[PDB]
């Protein structure tokens, strides 16, 4: 699960 | 509560519900499968960007998407944008769609992931966009204390003589003001969420896996009776998308391309011709320069 925080 | 304003879960119920008068605002939330058919390639798909990231030798191949990377290896970013700049911009069908959507009213905002401004180019002004992921069109140096602002024209010139970006004053990194992994997403997304989504009455996602947070999770922000129609390739999002338990009450899936599906949803409103007209409208507009 990739982020952009 | 989980009110039922769809009367069967298809297309065709889809269409009946936005002709009815409960219809008024639609989100629209895309991805990069709304632009691969302009010639610029996904992430996930098996062509996509995670297949062909060998060359670059990436401890993994997010991390050439990876803000720390990046600043501390811009190149294969930039080759990568060297490689895959494409010739023109043109919208797709999908994308004129979404514009035909506010040319009837009925467009509330655009949630968009990509950033290759397809949808400023198709027509959408700036109030009906919310540019989750940050955009290619402007770039930035990375320097707190600079901050010069560069056009894309500069960037293209920098990207296609192999040299990286660097600001003619203070010399620092200029990045493209895309929103990179581990970058914070912008206020605008925030805000716009907050105002938007209590009075959403139908949710469009097309053109993505929603895997990237937190712009997946926007579908869990809608109100419980908001109906939702993905157009995709496969399915996706399983408060998540659910299309064949047999709690399903809300949620659609249309798998095939995105324009065929637009093309259809189009067809079943009558706006085939019209949705037509204006992309061969636009796009000679677009040839013409
Ligand atoms: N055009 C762009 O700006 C661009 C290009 C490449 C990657 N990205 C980023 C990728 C990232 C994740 O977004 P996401 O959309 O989930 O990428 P993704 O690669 O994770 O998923 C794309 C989804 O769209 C589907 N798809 C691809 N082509 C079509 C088509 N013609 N018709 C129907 N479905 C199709 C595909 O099966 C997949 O499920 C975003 O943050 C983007 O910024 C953007
Ligand atoms: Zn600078």
């Amino acid at each position: 699960r990739a982020a952009x925080t | 509560q989980k009110e039922r304003l769809l009367d069967e879960l298809t297309l065709e119920g889809v269409a009946r519900y936005m002709q009815s008068e409960r219809c008024r605002r639609v989100i629209c939330l895309v991805g990069a499968g709304i632009s691969t058919s302009a010639g610029i390639p996904d992430f996930r798909s098996p062509t996509g960007l995670y297949d062909n990231l060998e060359k670059y030798h990436l401890p993994y191949p997010e991390a050439i998407f990876e803000i720390s990377y990046f600043k501390k290896h811009p190149e294969p970013f930039f080759a990568l944008a060297k490689e895959l700049y494409p010739g023109q911009f043109k919208p797709t069908i999908c994308h004129y769609f979404m514009r035909l959507l506010k040319d009837k009213g009925l467009l509330l905002r655009c949630y968009t992931q990509n950033i290759d401004t397809l949808e400023r180019i198709a027509g959408l002004e700036q109030e009906d966009l919310v540019e989750a992921h940050g955009t290619f069109y402007t770039s930035h140096c990375v320097s707190a204390s600079c901050r010069h602002e560069y056009p894309l024209s500069w960037m293209k010139e920098k990207i296609f003589s192999e040299v990286t970006p660097k600001c003619e004053d203070c010399q620092s990194l200029v990045k493209p003001d895309i929103v990179f992994f581990g970058e914070s997403l912008p206020a605008r997304f925030f805000s716009c969420m907050q105002s938007d989504f209590l009075k959403v009455d139908l949710l469009l996602v097309m053109g993505t896996s929603l895997q990237v947070q937190p712009f997946a999770s926007l579908i869990s922000k809608a109100p419980l009776s908001t109906p939702r129609l993905l157009i995709n390739k496969e399915k996706a999002g399983q408060g998540g998308m659910d299309f064949d338990s047999k709690k399903a009450y809300r949620d659609v899936a249309w798998l095939g391309e995105c324009d065929q599906g637009c093309l259809a949803l189009a067809e079943l409103l009558g706006w085939k011709k019209e949705l037509e007209d204006l992309v061969r409208r636009e796009h000679a507009s677009i040839d013409a320069q």
